[PDB]
Order: structure tokens, then sequence, then C-alpha cells
DNA sequence: AAAAAAAAA
């Protein structure tokens, strides 16, 4: 049986990626959005098309863009045939047969998760939160070939299921496929797989109730794209995944309470009931929360620009000038910190022996006299850059420590500040009031750009390439004229030696 | 379950079966005459307004201590109980309970051991609850002439106060402020809503060997809601409640934060300066009728908190001092003193 | 066999490391030692299993990596001056140097 | 069972027709309901009808309806339901919206609510009405209801009706053309679901007098009783009972001699104003009723509750792009001996605001294990829950230390990080603070000065927005006015209308300072920069801070904020400098 | 469920 409706909106959707035509400026008389694209795969060699979802909404109206996004998991294969279709009429040597992946983006509207119910399933959604956990990126079986074994012909491009399946039928005639079917590895094509988890913001929830949590699976090029702990939005249609442990295997077999959908009476089920529970599958993920390498990112302002405040006269006269335009006075403080911020060349000899390439810059000062304005605008501004006390509530501190799940085999470090803000700027507030372990740790920390450890079985060296910058109050509270830094400071002298500006 | 029955899908006779054993097995195919007919007609269906039911419990018995020889550890024994006996006990009781002593078979553990050994049940079928009956003071003749003798007998106070622990001697006034105590103080609220407890706290200071242990022993036998508790030894007395992990579903049945019946109670500490924060933080949380409150997995179900509290503490030099008494006070927090 | 992680100095801060399986064939045996950090050249390669499978809902596979190399890079990081598995091994004309 | 289908449903709806609750009010001896609500249905699209039994009992032929609907609720309900689908045409003589949208009544108040404690194996199948608190909820479980084949030989599909979730697999396609037997292959991803919900539920605890436990019952719900409750609610139910055999071993087909009791319920309850404003909010002495109402037994003590309730009232706040964001919380704090009822002022105010926290000397965010379920969920801290709200904080003193740093980052900065089991990420806080603490020692003494009896950092103590002491000192006319009040109380007032006002001003109301007051602003800086120096070269204390300008102006901008203005005048920033000169008259120690 | 070793408070 045709499904001329899926034929119908395949011819549709070839059609407008054919013929979009649309223009962007007036100088983009007609730019064919999909052939340039098309044109960018071929000098790229990639796989994956971007389309825009509203670019797809005028055209024949809902009569495709609703036919398309609502029956989506339906359409699915028409749209690949269709796009295949185009790409081979206009790019044959692309094909060099592989799996070319859409990705649909910029939807009406986003859900939340708490608004996430069965009449949606295998339509086109878009949901966003917060991911907690990711896992390792798995192969994942696509498309199968095997060997009908007593008789060694070839059954391929096997589709496959939650389940792993074998073949049913040996095309020989001679052969009934009485025995079975044995996997060509180097046949198949394997997909990459990843599981993520994300849960609802703080927003949404209300009063002091549990989060919902739902499961996403990620394929293809969307692997690692959203680390534990951001805001992403995810777009793709939503499925369900059935219990894999009641189908037929070739491996061996709040929830005591049961009563659930569970359905019987079918052949391979035989007198077990299956159930149910929902997942979501993604396609598009984003997130909303060399001198001569740089001179290739050409544009006629990047060249006038710098160009012009490269040839004048008194950049350094303006330079300091620019920095932190909110706060009054403190001249010196500003070039101090412009000075940081451009840093020192770093070199190694020729027997391997480091040298520290970084300036370490101490503030001190009575109270209330700007001086975290400074700290703030610096990690505001710095790239890579992260603001911490002095006293920290976490066992990490400053530098980094060992933690282990009782009676579980973890034995794993936690990283401190200073081991995030690597190759970036650590801005300490209230240095003062610092422990005896990170009192002792820094002065290894700085000079070194490393630090070291050995504790309960487990050693290593890592790295800490950091700039630091450091806020102090003056014992007594306002700063004696009459003493010294080292008399008014109650910081330790091998400390002092280490920073290289005051 | 006593008689289950199918349906047989419009077929004639709804087929019927009953199954005594603690196992149930269902059937496949029915005696319908046109279902008996050479090909299948409906799938039988168990119906549930057809079947008979009955209302089924099970307890558990321990051994009196006067009754263990010495040495040794008390057993147990399952009672079984069905019908109009039902709810006839609560645990806590003395009773005699007579019935059926019947074996019960070993499969349904499924092990494949234990060829010849067998576990046993009781059956009730006569419960004799014996112990006391508290009657919440309901009205009779007899208990009239009783008040009425009451009133004849004059002033009460003095001689109730004699009469609570005579094996204690003096100390009239410390039984004076227990009667006190007893009877509780203004309570059922003021105008606009402002909270007000009648329920009266009494801390007791002295030396070790004055019988102060034996006196708070003597009222929490006189009074029916009392309670002694002290600083561990037992862990499901406070901030817990006493089903936290209990039923062999592991179903996790908690309130949340609340103590041992201080809705209405009267809590008897000993060694009051012996507990630890939890439980000195649960005394200060038990203040003026405050409900308790503490949340750990988004459970609020907050026990309304209204008992006075008796207390009985000493100082750490084990002897009172010439030196100025507030330091020798109870070793506690000012607040809570006051 | 042993279970290879993630050196600490490559990990990206504040992150977790990635389990693998190392196979190790003959005359490979008891060339490494448990926390000595190494580095291996072996070939990857994937295999078929059931519970992974039952409880990712997917076909997904398990891989491992069998050993062909070792060379052990605890210390001593500056991996410049030569080249070999063993950068303390001498040559005979080495020798007579 | 065979006796309602006919003459029940005509019954029912001759009495749809006819009601009017005419005949229940002279039942209560102290109007066509049906008619006009289904016409308010008709004009609104909405395809629900509530139904309550007392009016249904009302008329005499209704009631033999009432006990059949108790035996047999499911036919009932359904043949009701057809009903009134028909009364569309039977009323409208536009058929088109009625052809798309189902229909379902809600039963209520029917019997007695009952007890968990109190369930015989009699009332099974029975409606029945129960109250309780919700414990649990769980996510949505798909339900098959349309299930899907193909005949993969020949790509032929069709659509298999479902009965008691038992599916009747075909044996052969029905293309006799190709009439191959193995060829169905189902899809799982084409098929049609329903939406079942599963809700843990307890008994009220006035159920239980002797100290016992509670017991839960479980809960079934469908469509638009879907998230309709959520933990900690308090609701009753109506629904009727079932009763399910167990599974017990998965592998065979051996049943327990016990069944899981578990309730399906149909019906859950729980448990242009603004021309009202400018009335009130154009009245002059609106400052102090409004100061003195949101705490009716506190006893004098008027410029501190002027100060709660203008922290309660808020600042404005700014996130200019160029120069960052600036606070716009009020931080306050109150210190005094155990004699003052300070706790009462913080209850009062942790349930006049809409959001605000109470709690106790764990407050920010932890990653914590399921309980119930086995797996890792990040879950937020009572400041977070604060967002721009008031956190109110009692017993500040035994605060430990680890947290107190954590306090040192919420007021300076107003952003949490968290970076721990592989997350990093960054929390907003945007709350405000009020706090209390109490003196070491039985009484605090006017000699020593505040930093030594309140055991706090000096420089957390100065970070705060404005600070606050009460000494309690025995005097003959004092005492005597508090126990003349106090025994009276023993013996003008707003609704959340206040709430409103609140909400509405935090909402609509940006009011900004402008150039006449910043003379005075000025003036004041400089007034109280004179006062810092003598006629002595000792370099007296420095308390003019900027600290001081930025609590001023905030507090300026509040007062801007409330009676709905929209730009500040001097009563502003007088009442600003008076309300925080005061607590400075009353900061010094011994000396001077 | 109960004993024994480790790092941080
Ligand atoms: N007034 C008294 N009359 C009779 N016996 C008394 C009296 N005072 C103390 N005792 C005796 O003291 C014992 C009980 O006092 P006990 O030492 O248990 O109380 P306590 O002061 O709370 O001390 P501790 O904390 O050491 O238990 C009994 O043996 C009792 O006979
Ligand atoms: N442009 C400015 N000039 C002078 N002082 C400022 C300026 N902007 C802000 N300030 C003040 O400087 C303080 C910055 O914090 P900081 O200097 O660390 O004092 P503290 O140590 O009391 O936090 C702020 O409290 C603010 O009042
Ligand atoms: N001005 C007052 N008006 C009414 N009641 C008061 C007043 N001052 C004290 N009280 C009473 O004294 C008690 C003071 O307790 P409080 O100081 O709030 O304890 P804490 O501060 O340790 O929580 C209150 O319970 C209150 O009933
Ligand atoms: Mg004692
Ligand atoms: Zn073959
Ligand atoms: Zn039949
Ligand atoms: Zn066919």
């Amino acid at each position: 049986v045709d499904d001329v409706t899926g034929e119908k909106v395949r011819e549709a959707f070839e059609q407008f990626l054919e013929d979009f035509s649309v223009q962007s400026t007036d100088t983009g008389e007609v730019e064919k959005v999909y052939r340039a694209q098309i044109e960018f795969m071929k000098i790229y060699d990639l796989n994956t098309i971007y389309i825009d979802y509203q670019h797809l909404s005028m055209r024949e109206n809902g009569a495709l863009a609703m036919a398309i996004s609502e029956q989506y998991y339906r359409f699915l294969p028409f749209l690949q045939k269709g796009l295949r279709r185009v790409v081979r009429k206009y790019a044959p040597e692309l094909l060099n047969e592989r799996v070319f992946q859409i990705s649909f983006f910029n939807l009406p509207t986003v859900h939340r998760i708490r608004d996430i119910r069965s009449e949606k399933i295998g339509s086109l959604l878009s949901i966003s939160g917060t991911v907690t956990r990711t896992s390792e990126v798995r192969p994942e079986l696509y498309k199968a070939s095997f060997t009908c074994d007593m008789c060694r012909a070839i059954v391929d491009n096997v589709e496959q299921s939650f389940k792993y399946t074998e073949p049913t039928f040996c095309p020989n005639p001679s052969c009934e496929n009485r025995a079975f079917w044995t996997l060509n590895v180097t046949r198949s094509r394997f997909l990459d797989w990843q599981k993520v988890r994300i849960q609802e913001n703080a927003n949404e929830i209300p009063t002091g109730s549990m989060p919902r949590t739902l499961d996403v699976i990620l394929r293809g090029d969307s692997v690692e794209r959203a680390k534990p702990g951001d805001r992403c939005k995810f777009t793709g249609v939503e499925i369900v995944v059935p219990d894999v442990t009641q189908l037929g295997l070739p491996g061996v077999k709040k929830t005591t309470e049961g009563l659930n959908s569970g359905v019987t009476g079918l052949r391979s089920l035989g007198v077990r009931d299956l159930t149910y529970k929902i997942s979501f599958l993604a396609c598009h993920v984003i997130s909303i929360g060399d001198q001569e390498v740089f001179l290739n990112s050409l544009s006629s302002d990047e060249i006038n620009e710098l160009k012009e405040m490269v040839k004048d006269e008194h950049i350094y006269d303006k330079l300091v000038r620019s920095i932190a335009p909110a706060v009054f006075g403190h001249e010196a403080v500003k070039k101090g910190i412009l000075l940081q911020m451009l840093g020192g060349v770093h070199k190694s000899t020729v027997e391997g022996i480091k040298l520290r390439g970084d300036i370490n810059i101490c503030v001190v000062g009575d109270p209330s006299t700007s001086k975290s304005q400074f700290l703030k605008y610096v990690v505001g501004f710095a790239p890579r850059s992260v603001y911490t006390s002095g006293k920290a509530s976490s066992a990490a501190g400053l530098t980094a420590a060992v933690v282990r799940d009782e009676e579980g085999g973890d034995y794993t470090i936690e990283a401190g500040a200073l081991m995030l803000a690597d190759n970036g700027i650590c801005c300490i507030d209230e240095f003062d009031k610092m422990d005896i372990s990170d009192q002792v740790a820094i002065h290894e920390a700085m000079e070194q750009q490393t630090i070291s450890i050995a504790k309960a079985g487990i050693h290593a060296t890592l790295n800490a390439r950091t700039s630091i910058l450091a806020a102090a109050n003056p014992v007594g509270g306002r700063y004696n004229r009459k003493l010294s830094l080292r008399g008014n400071l109650n910081m330790t002298a091998p400390i002092m030696s280490r920073f290289d500006l005051f | 379950v006593e008689v289950i029955a199918y349906t047989c899908d419009q077929c004639g006779y709804e087929v019927f079966q009953e199954v005594n054993s603690r196992t149930f097995t269902p059937l496949s195919e029915c005696t319908s005459e046109e279902c008996s007919q050479n090909q299948t007609k409906g799938q039988l269906f168990m119906s549930t307004r057809a079947s008979k039911f009955s209302a089924f419990q099970e307890c558990k018995i321990q051994e009196l201590s006067q009754q263990v020889p010495v040495g040794h550890i008390p057993r147990s024994l399952n009672i079984h109980v069905n019908g109009t006996l039902v709810r006839s006990l609560s645990p806590g009781d003395i009773v005699d309970v007579t019935g059926i002593f019947l074996p019960a078979p070993y499969t349904g553990f499924k092990a494949l051991k234990a060829g010849l050994l067998t576990e046993t049940y009781l059956e009730a079928q006569f419960v004799r609850q014996h112990k006391k009956k508290f009657a919440s003071f309901s009205l009779t003749s007899d208990v009239e002439e009783r008040v009425m003798e009451l009133i004849t007998s004059g002033d009460v106070y003095n001689r109730l106060a004699k009469s609570i622990a005579p094996e204690i001697y003096g100390n009239l006034d410390v039984k004076k402020a227990l009667l006190l105590l007893l009877v509780g103080g203004v309570d059922k609220r003021v105008g606009d809503g402002m909270k007000i407890r009648g329920d009266i706290n009494v801390c007791l200071m002295g030396d070790p060997g004055v019988a102060k242990s034996q006196l708070l022993k003597a009222i929490c036998k006189i009074s029916p809601r009392g309670v002694y508790t002290t600083g561990k030894g037992s862990s499901g007395v406070g901030l817990t409640a006493a089903v936290m992990k209990d039923p062999v579903t592991d179903e996790m049945i908690l309130e949340g934060g609340a103590l041992v019946l201080a809705d209405n109670g009267i809590c008897c500490i000993d060694e009051f300066d012996k507990m630890d924060e939890s439980d000195r933080t649960a005394i200060h949380e038990v203040m003026e009728q405050q409900t308790i409150s503490i949340s750990k997995a988004g459970i609020n179900t907050t026990l309304n908190a209204r008992t006075s509290i008796l207390a009985a503490a000493n100082p750490l030099y084990g002897r009172y001092n010439p030196r100025l008494s507030p330091l020798d006070n109870i070793n506690l927090p000012a607040a809570l003193l006051s | 066999r042993v279970t290879l992680q993630e050196a600490p100095g490559t990990v990206p801060p504040g992150r977790l490391p990635r389990h693998r399986e190392v196979i190790l064939l003959a005359d490979l045996v008891d060339v490494s030692k448990p926390g000595e950090e190494v580095e291996v050249t072996g070939i990857y390669k994937n295999n078929y299993d059931g519970n992974l499978n039952a409880k990712n809902g997917f076909p997904v596979f398990a891989t491992i990596i069998e050993a062909n190399s070792i060379k052990r890079r605890e210390g001593n990081t500056a991996n410049e001056g030569e080249e070999g598995l063993d950068v303390f091994s001498w040559t005979e004309e080495e020798e007579r140097e | 069972t065979n006796v309602s289908i006919q003459e029940c449903t005509t019954n029912f709806r001759n009495f749809l027709m006819s009601f009017k609750y005419k005949f229940r009010k002279i039942l209560d001896e102290r109007e066509l309901y049906y008619i006009k609500q289904l016409n308010e249905m008709r004009e609104l699209g909405t395809s629900n009808l509530n139904l309550d039994a007392r009016n249904l009992l009302a008329y005499k032929q209704t009631e033999d309806l009432y006990h059949q609907l108790l035996n047999y609720p499911q036919e009932v309900i359904s043949i009701m339901d057809q009903t009134i689908k028909d009364c569309m045409v039977s009323l409208i003589v536009d058929l088109d919206e009625i052809e798309t949208k189902f229909y379902k009544v809600r039963p209520y108040n029917v019997g007695s609510c009952k007890g968990m404690r109190e369930l015989n194996p009699n009332d099974i199948d029975k409606l029945i009405n129960l109250k309780g608190l919700v414990l649990r909820s769980t996510p949505v479980i798909p339900d098959m209801k349309v299930a899907f084949f193909k005949c993969n030989v020949c790509d032929h599909t069709m659509a298999v009706e479902i009965d008691r979730g038992v599916i009747q697999e075909p044996a052969r396609c029905e293309r006799i053309d190709c009439n191959e037997p193995n060829s169905m292959s189902l899809i799982h991803n084409r098929c049609s679901f329903a939406d079942k919900q599963v809700i843990k539920l307890q008994e009220t605890p006035d159920f239980v007098p002797d100290g016992q436990t509670p017991h839960s019952i479980s809960l079934c719900v469908y469509d638009e009783l879907v998230d309709s409750c959520r933990a900690g609610d308090r609701i009753e139910v109506t629904g009727t009972f079932r009763s399910i055999p167990i599974r017990a071993n998965s592998r065979q087909r051996v049943l327990k001699s016990l069944y899981k009791t578990y309730v399906d319920v149909v019906h859950v309850k729980k448990v242009q104003d603004l021309a009202k404003i400018r009335e009130v909010a154009a009245r002059e002495d609106l400052y102090s009723l409004l100061a003195r109402s949101i705490a009716p037994s506190i006893y004098e003590l008027e410029d501190v509750k002027k100060g709660i309730l203008l922290q309660l009232f808020g600042g404005t706040n700014k996130t200019f792009t160029k120069g960052g964001r600036y606070r716009g919380d009020i931080n306050i704090l109150l210190c005094g001996d155990p004699s003052t009822s300070k706790s009462q002022i913080l209850q009062y105010v942790h349930k006049i605001t809409p959001r605000g926290v109470y709690t106790s000397g764990g407050l920010t965010a932890y990653i914590t294990r399921d309980v119930d379920t086995k797996q890792l969920v990040l879950e937020s801290g009572a400041l977070v829950l604060s967002d721009g709200g008031v956190c109110c904080i009692d017993e500040f003193d035994k605060m430990s230390d680890s947290t107190r740093s954590v306090l040192h980052e919420v007021m300076e900065q107003q952003t949490i990080s968290i970076a721990k089991a592989g997350i990093i990420t960054t929390l907003n806080a945007r709350s405000s603070i009020l706090a209390s603490a109490n003196p070491i020692g039985s009484r605090y003494n006017p000699n020593l000065p505040v930093t030594e009896n309140i055991d706090l950092p000096p420089p957390l103590l100065s970070r705060f927005d404005l600070v606050y002491l009460v000494l309690d000192k025995v005097d003959e006319k004092n005492d005597r006015e508090l126990a003349k009040h106090l025994t009276n109380l023993y013996l003008v007032l707003p609704v959340e209308f206040l709430t409103m006002y609140i909400s509405y001003a935090k909402e609509h109301i940006h009011p900004i300072i402008t150039e006449a007051a910043k003379t005075e602003l000025v003036r004041a800086y400089v007034g109280m920069r004179k006062m810092g120096d003598d006629s002595r070269s000792d370099e007296k204390r420095i308390t003019a801070t900027t600290r001081q300008l930025e609590s001023m102006i905030r507090l300026a901008e509040a007062h801007a904020k409330m009676k709905l203005k929209n730009v500040v005048e001097l009563e502003d920033v007088q009442e600003a400098v008076r309300l925080i000169r005061s607590a400075i008259k009353d900061y010094a120690t011994d000396p001077k």
C-alpha cells in the first residue's frame, strides 16, 4: 500500500527545499538558503541539515507545516527520502549511503515538564530544563547485516527496534533458515548514543513540591552538547519506551504497589504484562544559560577599528581611562588591573624547568573604599574568571579535597576555586581569614603553577595555572600610617614575596 | 477470598470456584455448552461483584517477662483472625486468646528446603481483652455517689498530695505542685487568635538520692498520658516516627517532625542535662504548644504538640555549691530555663 | 584485564572521569601497576551484551581495548627528547659510548 | 442491571428540565439550575457538569436513581453522559462543536466522609467520600487504548480496539491476497494512549485519637484530574472502591489469597478592586494606620513597625548594562533579651508577606539522595525559595560557622554557585533578610557595647541595612501600661487587601528619585560627616560610610514606593534620615 | 546489622 499522504508531503518538502528562494537583504537578490547549505556540506563534508520551523511555517500554511509537525514519526522516512532524492539530484558524491540528519529549530513556543501529556506522542515539541547527569558515548546498532549460517547467504539492511532483532527468512530457495544468523560486525553501521537527564527549574516549581524528572536520548552530532548544571532547550519528538525485559531477549531475565497499565495476550509476551514509560528524543540542543588566526576573521570594522586603535598616538592615555567607568578615582589600580589582564609571556627552559609568567596583585585599604567593585568588574569582564571568598563552606576550600562515599568505591578528588580558575583570573575576597592548610598550599600554588596531593591511596599532580587578585582589610579596621605593611598586616612574609604589586 | 466467580461472556451459567489455600490459580476454559462447542466463545473473566469475600487480619503475640526462664529470650507467635471478631484487639494489652493451633506450609517461601519442617500459626476463636478500661470518665451512678463522697470529704488536694507516693517521705510542696500540674492551667485560647496553653512546665532540681526519679515513676503510673523518655538509649522516641521503615513492604510511613504522644501528653525526662543537641532542639521546639515542622522529604504533617513538660536534673558537680546559684543552674541555656 | 580511568591532569576541572576496560595478552602481564599513569596503544573493538541492552532499552554495544603497547608516564612528563616505549633503555653503541 | 436503561434516563431528563432549587430552599426552610448552566456551557464551550446529591435527593423519583447510582456507578454515569450529550441537540433546537467534545459529570456529597480505619469488604464497588492529605505523586503513566499493527510483508496497517487491557491479537492479515499469518509486528509509537496517574493519600490526623499511626490509601486519576493536586494538599475526594488480585510471581500464573485495595475517584475538592486602593491610598494618615495594622497585639514599638513595614514594601531594582545590577533588598536585625515577644513579629511577617520562608538556626542548595526512588536529584535551599520575598531567620547567634560564610556571599552578591558531583551552576537569590538574636547572659548590660553581647562577626553586622535594639528596663509607668494592656488583651485591621496592595506596588510602581532630593541627600551626608569630627585632632570614628548613602537611597525609594507615588518628595528623605539616625543615636557605647 | 580504618572539623 502506497502512503500517498507521505508521498505528497515528501514532494512538497523537496519542492520548497528546491525553491525556497528567500531574500535576506537588498544585495541578496536570490540566495537559496538550502542550496547554499548543500554547497556548505559539499565543501566541508557534513551530514546534518538545519531547518527553521518558521521558514517551514508559511509554506502551504498548515497543510504542510502542521502535517509535518504533528505526525512527525509518521512522515520522517518520507522526508528522509525527499532529502536523499534532492541531494542525489544535486550532489551524488556527497552520499559517499550516509546517515543524513535533520534538525528543526525555532519553534513558536516551549513547554514545561509538568505540561507533558500523552496526547502529543509522536509530535514535534520543544522543552527546556537543567541537565543533571549524562552518560558515556556508546555505539548503537542502526542497520544490521546477517549471515545465514547453514548456507552462508547474506541478509542485510535489517531495521532494528528497542530489541535486538534477527531476520526471519532466507531468500535462497534451497534454504529455509532453520538455523539462525550471525551478525556481520564489519558490515553493520553504528551510530552514537548518549542518555541525559533533565528536571524542572526552580522558577516553574511551586511550593516545596518534588521536581519532576524526565529522560532524554541524544543521537548523532548532538553528543556531549548538554553539560551538567546547564539550562538548555531541547527540540525533538516525544516518544514512549517499553520494558524490554518482558520482551523476548537472548539473555536471562513506590514500585511494589504495582497498578501499572499492563497489557497481555500476545504471542511473544506469553503470560507477562508489558509496561511503558515516557521518554523524550532530541535532535537539536541549544543553551540559554596566533595573530594570523585572529586576522582571518576579516570584516570592514575588524580591519578599520583595529588599524585605528593600533596607529593611534595616545592609546595608553585612553586605555586606562576605559577600565571600570563606574568606579570613582583610584587611577593607579585601573592601570594595575589592565596590566594583570594583559599578562606576561610564559617560557620554559631547555631542560624542562618552568617559569612563572603571570602577575599577582593584592589590594589593601580601609573599609568601604570601593575595593570589591574592581573584583566584581574583573569577574564580569575577564573570561574564565571565578569569584570566591577567603573562607569557604565547602570542604574543597581553595585548592582541592578528597571525598569518598561511605563503603562506596569512589576515591575521587573535588576541585577548588583555584582548580576551576585555570587559564584565568581567580578573585579572592577577605584574604585575611584563611586557615593553615590553604595558607600553606597557596605559596606552592602560585610559584609552581601546580598542586600535588597524596592521601588515602590516591596521588596526583594537578595544573593550577592561575592569575590571582586578592583584597585585604588592615588589622584594627583602619590602616595605621605610622607603621609599615608588615606591621599592619597579619599575613605572613613568604606570601608577601609571592605577590608582584601592592 | 472465599468463593471466586468468573463470568462467561453471556454463555449460560457463570462458573464458580472456591479455594481454601493461601495460593490461587485461575481457570482457562469453561463448561458452558456453547463454549464447550468445538470453537471458542468468549474468554472467561473474574467478576468482583459475584465473588464472596471476608475480612482478614494478622497479629503476633509475645511472652510475658514473668514467664520467661532465666537466661533466655522470649519467643513469639502468629495469630490469624477472620470474620466479625476483626479489630477486637489493640497493640499493647494482655489478652487470653483461645483458638485452633494449625500448621502452615513452607512452600510459600519457595526454597525447596525443609522437606518436613513447617511453620505454625493460631486461628483466633475467642478473645478476652482483659487488662483495664480508661472509659473516658463516662458517667455512671456509682461514680456519681463517689463524687458525692468526695464532696462530703471537704478539702481534697492535701489528702491527694499525701496519697500519691507515701513511699517517698516528706516533700509536701512538690506533691502539691504535681497536683497543680495534673489539672492544667488556663487554655482554649483568647480573643483575636492569640495562643495560650493550659500545660504547666515544672523542672525539679536536686542531688542524687532524693527519690525524685521514684516520684517521677509514681507520677507516670498515676497519669494515664504519662510517657518517660531520656537522652538516646532508644532512638525511635524523638524526632522520628515509630513507624519509620516498619512495614514489610518498606513503604516509608512517616509523619516527619513529631514526638511520642506529644498531643495532650505528660512527657517525663530524667537526667535533663544528658540529652544531645537533637532532643534539646525538640524540647525547645515543643515550647508553648508550638507544632514541630521538621521536614526531610517534602513531608509537613506536623504533630500539634500540646504537652506538659516535667523534667528532673542535677548539677554536674553532684552537690550544691556555696557560690552563685546560677553558676549551678541546669547547665542549659537561660532561654530554656526561663 | 584492568580498569582505566581518565588522567586527573587531562580531565576538565569539576567533571567526572570516564572508565574503560583494557585487556592484556601474553608478555604484557603485570607490566602496569595500580596507581601508575600509563599510555596504551591498542585496538578498539565492540561486542554484544545482554543487560546493557536490558537497562538502556536500545541495542547498545560494550567496548573494550585490546592493548598492544604500554608506555609508563609517571612523573617524567618531558616527552620530547627521544622516542620509544622506554627512554631509559640503551643500545650497544650507546653502551660503547 | 437491566432496569435503569429505560425509565431512569427519562425521569432524570424530565427533572433536568424541571428542577428548581426552590425545592431545596423549602427543604431547608430558612432557579432552573440545569438549563441555565447548560446554556452557560453552550456559550462557553466547556464540557463539565457538577452534580450535588442533596439537590438530586430533593425529588421523589430521583432518589431511586440515587440508590441505583450508589450500587452501580459506572453504567449510571455512562448513561447520564449519553443523556447530556443528547441534551446539546435537545436544547439547541451549532452541532459542530458538540460532535468533537465528550461530556462527564462530577458527583459529590453522595455519602458522609468516612475514615480509612473502617473499610469493610461490604463497601466494594460503592461510591464513597474521603478526605485526606496528599503524600506523594507520580509521573503520568501512558495507558494503551488503540493497538496499531502492520503486515510487514505488504506494509498494510489496521487499528485494533482493546478491552480490559487484554489484546486479542489477529493471527492472519485481513488482506487475503497475501493471507500471511506471521507478518504482523506492532508499532509502539503509532498507537493511542491515555494519561493515568497514581496519587498516595494519608488520612487526616483528626481520626487518630490515641497516638496511633496514619494509614495510606492509593488513588487513581485520569485526564483533567492529572496534576490537580500536589504534595501537602488537603483535599476531599468522592469515588468508588476497587479490589485487585496481585501478580506475586511474574513468572507464573499463581495469585495470592489477599487482594490489594485502591479507590478510583471522579471529583476532587480542596479542604475591579483597584478603585478600593486609590480611595485608601489618597488618605493622609494611611502611613500610621498601615504601620500599626501589621501587629495588633504589639504594644508601642511604633518605629520598628514602620521600619519592618517599609522593608516589606521594598525598594526598586535596576540592572543597567554598563555598570551592573544594584541591590534592592533591605536587611534588618533585631536584638534584645527574650522578654520582647520578638518571635511574634517574625511569625506575623512570615504570613503577611506573599513569599517568605521561616526557618531557624541546610539553608541553601545541596544534592540529595532520593528516598522512595533510586535516583539523584538536585534540590534548592530555603534562601533560594525566597526570591523576591523576605526570608525570616530566628536564633541568628546559633548559626554555626560554615553557614555564616554562605550568608556572606548571599548578601554582597545575591547569587549562589554550587560545584558538587560534577554539577557547576549559579542560582539567583534576590531575597531580603529579617533576623533576630539574643545577648549572652541573662540581661544585655547597657554599659557593654553591642558587639560582645550579640557574638557576631563585625563585618556581617556592619553590612546589614539597619539594626534595632530592645532594652526592657524595670519602671513603674511602663510596667503598669504593659500590665493593663496585656490583661485587657487576655480578657482598622485589613485583610489580604494588604497582600494585593503589596503585589500591585511591587509590580506596577517603579518610582525614581528627583534632583530636588539630591541636594538634601548631599546635605545629610555632609551633616553626618560634620558630626564625625570635633575640636580635637583625635580623628574621631568615621560614621558616615557609603553604606549610609545606599541605605538612605533605598529607604527613600521605598518611601516613594508606597502611597503609589511615582517620584520622590522631601518627606521621603526626611523620613529616611530620621529613621536611619534614630538607630544610630542608640548605637553608642558607655562613653559619650 | 555490626566492627574497623581515614580525613576533616
Ligand atoms: N524521701 C525519701 N523517702 C524514701 N526513700 C527515699 C527518699 N529519698 C530517697 N530515697 C531512696 O532513694 C532511692 C531513689 O532515689 P534515686 O537515687 O534513684 O533518685 P535521684 O535523686 O533521681 O538519683 P539518681 O540520678 O542517682 O538516680 C531509693 O532507694 C529510695 O528508697
Ligand atoms: N564609585 C564609587 N566610589 C567610591 N565608593 C564606592 C563606589 N561604588 C561603590 N562604592 C562603595 O564601596 C563599597 C565596595 O565594597 P568594599 O570596598 O569591599 O567595602 P566593604 O569591605 O565594606 O565591602 C560598597 O559598599 C560601596 O558602598
Ligand atoms: N510587649 C509584649 N507584648 C505581648 N507579649 C509579650 C511582650 N513582651 C513579651 N511578651 C511575652 O513574652 C514572650 C517573649 O518571648 P520571646 O522574647 O519572643 O522569646 P524568643 O525571642 O527567645 O523566641 C512572648 O511569648 C510573649 O508572650
Ligand atoms: Mg536520678
Ligand atoms: Zn539461508
Ligand atoms: Zn463464553
Ligand atoms: Zn499482507
